[PDB]
């Protein structure tokens, strides 16, 4: 109920509309303290990635999860899973769907589109 | 009226405005750690009495940033000097002195310090409130203190504009003598709450002179709440009361003799 991961105690204001917001730990970030700052490589699917990495194997930039474009394709941070599945308002390589290594969607042309990101592994 | 209903991840909406409902709501937290920042947005239709707020506070290196907004019309949320004291209780800066100074950005927010205090027992109850915050801000009905408390809360508002207005030493409940007035107190419904049997006297303490009843409905699902306790003069007025137990539509009655305010003595309806 308390929404926030990781370290992460909630807090809230009962004069503004009783909103509540994660307190955040040092190595983390994110609404919900879901980011993870430190983070270089990743874990092995890459599944549970979470550390924040924004360009791709080309050099170019992911589309953020919140972007109208990436709101029509099917992962995007409007869904009901969103938080579970680390795609928040941001750009960072995700691994969703249990592709290979983690990627996402990046603007070539007139298209979104699927790339496999930078970041290697622990190897 | 209708209004923008936009949930914190971006997801909008177009929300009917349900009975009594009435404003369009704003509401923008805006934290910024070491060159570091994030901001929340939620948008609904709310409770007629808000109105228009900020509140900001350093914790550590944070500085939190609360604002809300209100306007009348229809869809209308769907858009785009002065020195204070600062701290909080998530890094316990307040109870440990670790009081920094946040100068005010805006000419019409002034010094604060706020005290939410609930007793309850643990988990489910006692909201994520920081209980202590000390800051730049502007809130309902201002430069003034207004408070309540009662057998099992105690909110304390201090509003001011002079530099440091807001310093001194953390407020506590059991730290401000009797006044000498007693007044019931209860909180809940006619059922439970404030049935006959909890409710019952108390000795109202500091500047909390008055007996206090209030009526409203408990907009975090319905219910329609009853209060019963020890306010300020100011709490008596503007429903700012509201606000502490976020409560819509009130009728609070104040009587300034002790022991008036027992059940049998009210108005209703
Ligand atoms: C909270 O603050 C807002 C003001 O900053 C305010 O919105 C104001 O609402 C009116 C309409 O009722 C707008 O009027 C506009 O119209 C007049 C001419 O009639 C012009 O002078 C203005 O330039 C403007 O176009 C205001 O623009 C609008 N102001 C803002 C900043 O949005 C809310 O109503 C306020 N709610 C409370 C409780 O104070
Ligand atoms: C009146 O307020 C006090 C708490 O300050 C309540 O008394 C305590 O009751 C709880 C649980 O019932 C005990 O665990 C505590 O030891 C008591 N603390 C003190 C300081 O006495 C009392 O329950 C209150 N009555 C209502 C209806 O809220
Ligand atoms: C008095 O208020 C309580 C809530 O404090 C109401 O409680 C509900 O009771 C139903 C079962 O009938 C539960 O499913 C809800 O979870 C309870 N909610 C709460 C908040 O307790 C209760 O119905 C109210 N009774 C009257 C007569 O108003």
């Amino acid at each position: 109920n308390c929404d926030c991961l990781n370290g992460g105690t909630c807090v809230s204001n009962k004069y503004f509309s009783n909103i509540h917001w994660c307190n955040c730990p040092k190595k983390f970030g994110g609404q919900h303290c879901e980011i993870d700052k430190s983070k270089t490589c990743y874990e092995g699917n890459g599944h549970f990635y979470r550390g924040k990495a924004s360009t791709d194997t080309m050099g170019r930039p992911c589309l953020p999860w919140n972007s109208a474009t990436v709101l029509q394709q099917t992962y995007h941070a409007h869904r009901s899973d969103a938080l579970q599945l680390g795609l928040g308002k941001h750009n960072y390589c995700r691994n969703p769907d249990n592709r290979r290594r983690p990627w996402c969607y990046v603007q070539v042309g007139l298209k979104p589109l699927v790339q496999e990101c930078m970041v290697h592994d622990c190897a | 009226l209708r209004c923008m209903q936009c949930k914190t991840n971006g997801d909008c909406r177009v929300e009917e405005c349900a009975l009594g409902q009435d404003l369009c709501r704003t509401t923008i937290v805006r934290l910024w750690e070491e060159g570091e920042e994030l901001e929340l947005v939620e948008k609904s239709c709310t409770c007629s009495e808000k109105t228009n707020r900020t509140l900001s506070y350093r914790t550590g290196l944070k500085i939190t940033s609360l604002t809300e907004v209100v306007c009348g019309l229809d869809l209308c949320n769907q858009g785009n000097y002065l020195e204070c004291i600062s701290c909080g209780s998530s890094d316990m800066s307040c109870e440990r002195g670790r009081h920094q100074s946040l100068q005010c950005r805006s000419p019409e927010e002034q010094c604060l310090d706020v005290v939410t205090h609930w007793i309850q027992e643990g988990e489910e109850g006692r909201p994520k409130d920081d209980r202590h915050l000390r800051g730049c801000g502007y809130l309902p009905g201002c430069p003034g203190s207004n408070g309540f408390h009662n057998n099992d809360t105690f909110h304390f508002l201090k509003c001011c504009n002079t530099t440091k207005c807001n310093e001194g030493p953390i407020l506590e409940l059991e730290n401000l003598p009797q006044n000498g007035r007693q007044c019931y107190s209860c909180k809940g419904n006619s059922t439970h709450g404030c049935s006959s049997e909890e409710t019952f006297l108390i000795d109202c303490r500091g500047p909390m002179n008055q007996c206090l009843v209030a009526t409203g409905t408990h907009e975090p699902k319905n219910q329609s709440y009853m209060v019963r306790g020890c306010a300020t003069a100011s709490m008596c007025q503007h429903a700012h009361l509201g606000d502490a137990f976020s409560m819509c539509h009130i009728d609070v009655s104040c009587c300034t003799k002790s022991g008036c305010n027992h059940p049998d003595l009210d108005v209703q309806y």
